[PDB]
RNA sequence: CCCCAUAACUUAAUCUCACAUAGC
RNA sequence: GCUAUGUGAGAUUAAGUUAU
């Protein structure tokens, strides 16, 4: 669903860029370009692709801790 | 007939092949500019006699040489043998061949012209000016002949777009040279014509692609020496394919040879009088009118826009480096300052500083903040720069680091998001969908937005047909009073907003305002109307939703240009916004039935309405530097009784120095502004309007020009076109007669809603069927000619039934519904946009909804008008943000309950989820 | 007969709007200082808050490739650079265990992200290219176990 | 019902001329704090242009300006003539390759020594990784810094 | 760092005008 | 007449906010 894709790629950028991705000029245009070649897809297959893209680039360095962020 | 082949080739030992059959004549379809008693304007005709004769080479190769045998009467035939033995030694006329055939019994006069091309100047300058990309065979031709392009360039999909496939610029770019010939050829037969004594016209359609020139019927001779040819039509027509073509790129070679290198020119020389007058008189040597290097000396706005085109087509030629202030070494107290002293504009020439204070011994707040602003200071105390990021001139690093700026990604608003999928949004297949949101960028933002003036080329107008077109649309500006204001009289709202570069270092422009005493300000405007002050203007990336991943940027001009312009231009710009009922529909609110309102102004009259919209693309970095000087001009024109000559001048000089030609600075280094209008100045939205009744009145003129007046039926608009002729290439002064005509039949044919860069237009059916008025063709073909950009049918709209209203106007769709007892058109905008709205906000703060149920009562102000959309989809979002507002506030409600034991003393929130409270702001009782 | 309860309607509306306003300016006072607590609690904690939505919405989404990718992560194998999407380029994706190796590479293919990527340079921790062997059931001490495979998408 | 001088004028009319006078000290209060204001972005302003003309080179700028006939040179070559120092930005190796060279290149005549090369990132840039084969593994708005050799 | 212009809402004061009531 | 109070209509003035 574009709806719920669109949106969370919103919410990981805007994380990324929170915890300060954007001093790495390469990453933040990978992560930039993901991002908004997402917000314009037409097909959720080739859109989720971008998503996962977009994704591992938090999951990549280990700022954030994961394991507490999925005690649900 | 086998005899008369070898008749038309005589002495000369030319191998021919018939391009007809037989002795008959050849019919072509070429654009012939015509003016007679009964016919006048610039369109394609037939012409029936001439028969053609192609040359073939040795080897059988047909080449660009045709023999074209004209028949006609025996008078012009001994006449037109008169006047070539007269200029049969000129090198730029096309060799003739009288004889005499019998046909059929009667031998037929003959004048045969040898090795001609197959097309003419008219023939390019109608295919250029009058572009159409399915019925565009005469310049496929053209660019395949002389060779520029292989027959596959056309292959390509936007090969003449400007902005895609910017390689349209070289393919043309080729004829320049060309074009270059053609004028020198025609100055040859201009003082071979003066020189002998012949008077006549000069027509595009009588010179070959070569330069040649024939067709000598319509010559009269008077005593040698005497001789006058008009090259008004001739002359005008050609100018704006001086410039699409560059037909002045070979006079910047040492010998003026396009083989030799460039010629060096001293970096510190920046005068370049005498090259212009030398360039004036070496290619427009006939042209009567007087032409001003600098327009410093020039009578009333009329020389300024002639000599104006005539500067920016002869400073393609000079190197770009001497182009900007002209700074000197003034001393203040001892201390040697370096400061501008005037400005060289590309079309206003050397403009001096008339208040020039060598030796000073303190500067008061008026001198120190005109040398802030000035950027003499920041580019000379600064270090070289080479930006090969962009084409644009780099002058200097302010610091030692570049400034990256990236774009943030807007914030998420989860519940307004999940309260709208519990209340069945975003569903798949749902006719409403996400496609506006807060598109990020990297930090090669700034930069590359700025490098979109590339997109901005050296434009060269017709000044024959401009100096109507600004009149028509001084008519059009009419019923406004304007003038000079004191510092008094000057509303600022929101006076704190940047106060422009370098004042941000030291506040607002508050301060600024608050700190300059009014007296102050009527001495620094004063001193405006006699100095030119450059300024530094800052680019800002804008943070706000759109539906495209094009970054934008505005730019913030310095406080000293906008308190100034605000003097000049604020009793103009407020008239207009408080005017109701004209073409500019700048200030009419959409609320309490304004929407109506203006729609039924422009339904006025008309007998076969149909609507007619545009989006200009690519505005604000491809208009022409010429059309901008022509829209200040026009705003400058209610000021015959506050300012002189030349107060106006200078006025006119400062703001093409700080908004035109202005020290752009992206990132922290000073870039040059190629041209164009500034997003923030002071005027953007009315020059935008002004430039938009322009290049509209234009496209009816020369659609009604282009039309075959032996076609037109109504003998009163064929008289209107054979005046509107006259007086475009045969008159010089105003007539004001018709001017008021033309005037009214453009109002009574041609309504417009122009606003900033948008406009609607309720025209005439079947006028525009017979090509009277301007269409959608007509529009593309005059923006491709005086913009240098392709506008793509996509962007435009029509509509054929009035009972819908304008596709799409100011982002809002148009709507008749029932209110009431009676139809009136509603505004709705694209639900899609007030949802993103409502999702994505720009900060932290906003996703809060409790501490704003505000915001939301606004956004569903304007999502009122979707209530009444026949689309289910539509009409549910207004009642979503309804229902989202009451959430909003039971929960601030229960907040207030859990945090304190206080309610509110409340009761007039209610009206913020009923229909009520928005529907009564649609109905017109206030 | 007036002016017993006709004088008390315009002195008794005087101190009744006095304290209209004063409630007033109370409630104002209140909603303000609302205004400001919720506020700056938000901008407070706005990482926490921001991850949290980020990770609720990742499995409101029920994917697979990110399901995978995720779960990999929480105990295990997290990428060292962006994961391509086309044929070509490579991915290094660390394997910190035994139980890792075997629940993604089997045998020349390595699961992740719902593709199946090649194997092409198992290399340790430090750098010896560890050959397709010690990796196997048999007590692996490949130096830290962090075996870094590059590996290719298929 | 005789003494309405003593709450209508003595207590009103008294109180009348206060709300007017309150509002004047106001405004001079205002005022005041408007000419401190003055006065603070006046000494900013004057420190800002007395400082930025120290830099100004005067030793190659004051051989331009005399060499010009009327004294007015045009700004766009004052950078070019006697600036000391060039920033030059990169955005791809083909134009440092071609716009650029080892330690010394030359652009507006000159010579210009190269004393640095750093990146969008601003950390640093070595002259020795800039190659065809290092390129991807750098960011490309490299910014070099140069001096005017003479 | 964050432009010009227009429209609209929301709040808060002010200058009152006007209406009404009470007391004198 | 005189203050006192409320009333509605604006108008004026800033602040926040949206849309274009
Ligand atoms: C287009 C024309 F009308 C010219 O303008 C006219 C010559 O001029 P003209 O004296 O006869 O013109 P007109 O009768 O108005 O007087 O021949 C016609 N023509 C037909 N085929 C050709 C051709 O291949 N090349 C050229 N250059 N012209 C051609
Ligand atoms: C950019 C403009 F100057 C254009 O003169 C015109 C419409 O220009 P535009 O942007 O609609 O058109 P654009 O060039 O994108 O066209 P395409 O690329 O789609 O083809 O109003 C201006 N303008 C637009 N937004 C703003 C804004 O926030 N602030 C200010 N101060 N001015 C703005
Ligand atoms: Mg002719
Ligand atoms: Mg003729
Ligand atoms: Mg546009
Ligand atoms: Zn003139
Ligand atoms: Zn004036």
């Amino acid at each position: 669903k574009m709806s719920d894709v669109k949106c969370t790629s919103v919410v990981l950028l805007s994380v990324l860029q929170q915890l300060r991705v954007e001093s790495s000029s390469k990453l933040w245009a990978q992560c930039v370009q993901l991002h908004n070649d997402i917000l314009l897809a037409k097909d959720t297959t080739e859109a989720f692709e971008k998503m996962v893209s977009l994704l591992s680039v938090l999951l990549s360095m280990q700022g954030a801790v994961d394991i507490n962020k999925l005690c649900e | 007939a086998q005899s008369f082949l070898n008749r038309v080739c005589g002495v000369s030992a030319a191998r021919l092949t018939p391009c007809g059959t037989g002795t008959s004549t050849d019919v072509v379809y070429r654009a012939f500019d015509i003016y007679n008693d009964k016919v006048a304007g610039f369109a394609k005709f037939l012409k029936t006699n001439c028969c053609r004769f192609q040359e073939k080479d040795e080897d059988d190769n047909l080449i660009d040489s045709y023999f074209v045998v004209k028949r006609h009467t025996f008078s012009n035939y001994q006449h037109e043998e008169t006047i070539y033995n007269l200029l049969k030694d000129c090198p730029a006329v096309a060799k003739h061949d009288f004889f005499k055939f019998r046909i059929d019994g009667d031998m037929v006069p003959h004048i045969s012209r040898q090795r001609l091309t197959k097309y003419t100047m008219a023939d390019l300058v109608y295919a250029l000016r009058h572009f159409d990309e399915g019925n565009c065979d005469t310049l496929k031709e053209i660019l395949v002949t002389y060779n520029c392009c292989d027959d596959d360039y056309f292959n390509k999909k936007d090969w003449y777009d400007f902005v895609e496939n910017p390689d349209i610029l070289r393919v043309y770019a080729n004829l320049g040279e060309r074009v270059r010939q053609a004028l020198l050829k025609t100055v040859q037969f201009c003082d071979a014509m003066r020189n002998a004594g012949i008077v006549g016209v000069l027509t595009l359609d009588n010179q070959d692609l070569n330069g040649n020139w024939y067709d000598f019927g319509d010559f009269i001779q008077t005593t040698p020496g005497s001789g006058v040819p008009v090259v008004d039509s001739y002359y005008s027509l050609l100018m704006p394919i001086l410039t699409l073509t560059r037909a002045l790129t070979a006079e910047s070679h040492v010998d003026t040879d396009l083989t030799k290198p460039y010629i060096k020119w001293d970096l510190l020389k920046y005068d370049f009088t005498e090259e212009r007058l030398k360039l004036f008189d070496r290619y427009f040597k006939y042209w009567d009118q007087t032409y001003h290097p600098n327009c410093v000396n020039c009578l009333d706005d009329r020389c300024i826009l002639h000599c104006a085109n005539f500067n920016v087509l002869f400073s393609t030629v000079f190197p770009p480096t001497s182009f900007g202030p002209l700074v000197r070494k003034i001393f203040v107290d001892g201390v040697p300052f370096v400061v501008s002293t005037g400005y060289h504009f590309r079309e206003l020439g050397v403009v001096h500083n008339q208040d020039v204070n060598l030796h000073s011994s303190r500067l008061s707040f008026k001198e120190l903040l005109v040398y802030a602003a000035d950027p003499a200071m920041h580019a000379a105390s600064g270090n070289l720069l080479l930006d090969k990021r962009t084409t644009c001139f780099s002058v200097a690093a302010l610091t030692n680091n570049v400034a990256f700026q990236t774009v943030k990604p807007g914030n998420f608003n989860k519940d307004f998001y999940d309260f709208a999928v519990s209340k069945g949004f975003f569903k798949e297949g749902s006719s409403v969908e996400l496609k506006h949101f807060f598109f990020a960028q990297d930090g090669n933002a700034a930069i590359s937005d700025y490098d979109y003036y590339r997109y901005n080329l050296p434009t060269m107008c017709d000044i024959r047909q401009l100096l109507f077109v600004v009149e028509v649309v001084d008519k059009y500006f009419d019923c406004y009073d304007g003038g000079c204001i004191n510092a008094n009289q000057v509303i600022v709202n929101n006076l704190d907003k940047s106060a422009g570069f370098p004042f941000n270092k030291w506040g607002k422009a508050r301060l600024y305002y608050d700190s300059m005493s009014y007296e102050d300000q009527d001495a620094l405007f004063a001193y405006t109307k006699r100095n030119v002050i450059p300024t530094i203007t800052q680019m800002n990336l804008k943070y706000a939703i759109s539906a495209k991943n094009r970054a934008r940027t505005v730019a913030g001009v310095s406080i000293c240009s906008t308190m100034t312009n605000r003097q000049f231009h604020q009793k103009l710009l407020k008239s207009i916004a408080a005017t109701r009922g004209a073409t500019v529909v700048i200030g009419t609110s959409k609320f309490y039935g304004g929407w109506h309102n203006m729609l039924k102004t422009v339904y006025s009259d008309v007998e076969n309405p149909h609507l007619m919209g545009w989006d200009y693309p690519k505005c604000d970095r491809a208009m022409p530097n010429m059309l901008r000087i022509m829209a200040s001009l026009v705003l400058a024109r209610k000021h015959t009784t506050c300012c002189s000559l030349s107060h106006r001048f200078y006025r006119l000089a400062n703001e093409c120095a700080q908004v035109l030609s202005e020290m752009v600075m992206c990132g922290g280094s000073l870039y040059v502004k190629p041209g164009g209008t500034s997003s923030g100045d002071a005027t953007t939205a009315y020059a935008n309007s002004v430039f938009n009744i322009c290049q509209a009145v234009t496209a009816n003129v020369n659609a009604l020009l282009s039309t075959d007046g032996n076609k037109i039926a109504d003998k009163y608009v064929r008289n209107l076109q054979h005046r509107l002729y006259e007086c475009l290439y045969r008159n010089r002064d105003v007539d004001t007669d018709f001017v008021n005509e033309f005037y009214a039949y453009l109002r009574k044919h041609f309504s417009m809603m122009i606003l900033s860069d948008d406009a609607v237009v309720c025209f005439n059916s079947t006028y525009a069927s017979q090509g009277l008025v301007a269409s959608i063709k007509n529009f593309k073909s005059v923006l491709y000619y005086q913009n240098n950009v392709f506008m793509s049918e996509a962007k435009c709209w029509t509509e054929t039934d009035l009972t819908k209203g304008p596709h799409e106007f100011c982002s809002q769709h148009t709507m008749l519904v029932k209110q009431g007892d009676d139809y009136v058109y509603l505004p709705y905008p694209d639900p899609s946009r007030i949802l993103g709205a409502g999702c994505f906000v720009d900060d932290i703060v906003k996703t809060d909804g409790t501490l704003m149920i505000e915001r939301f009562v606004s956004l569903a102000i304007d999502a009122y008008p979707l209530t009444k959309h026949p689309n289910q989809e539509y009409a549910d979002v207004f009642h979503l943000y309804l229902q989202y507002i009451r959430k909003l506030h039971d929960e601030l409600t229960g907040h207030m309950l859990d945090m304190y034991s206080v309610m509110l003393t409340n009761d007039n929130t209610s009206r913020y989820w009923e229909p009520e409270f928005y529907e009564a702001m649609y109905t017109p009782h206030t | 007969l007036k002016k017993s309860l006709n004088v008390a309607k315009s002195e008794f509306d005087r101190d009744a709007a006095m304290q209209r306003k004063l409630e007033k300016m109370a409630d104002q006072a209140m909603t303000q200082m609302y205004k400001q607590a919720r506020s700056e609690d938000k901008r407070a904690k706005v990482t926490s808050a921001m991850q949290t939505m980020l990770f609720t919405m990742l499995r409101k989404l029920d994917n697979d490739a990110l399901n995978n990718i995720i779960n990999n992560a929480r105990d295990g194998c997290v990428p060292l650079n962006i994961i391509p999407l086309t044929t070509a380029a490579k991915l290094m994706v660390v394997i910190p265990d035994y139980n890792t190796y075997k629940n993604t590479c089997d045998g020349t293919t390595f699961t992740y992200a719902s593709a199946l990527w090649e194997i092409q340079q198992v290399v340790d921790a430090d750098s010896k290219i560890v050959q397709l062997s010690e990796i196997s059931m048999d007590n692996s001490p490949n130096l830290a176990w962090p075996l870094i495979v590059t590996a290719l998408r298929a």
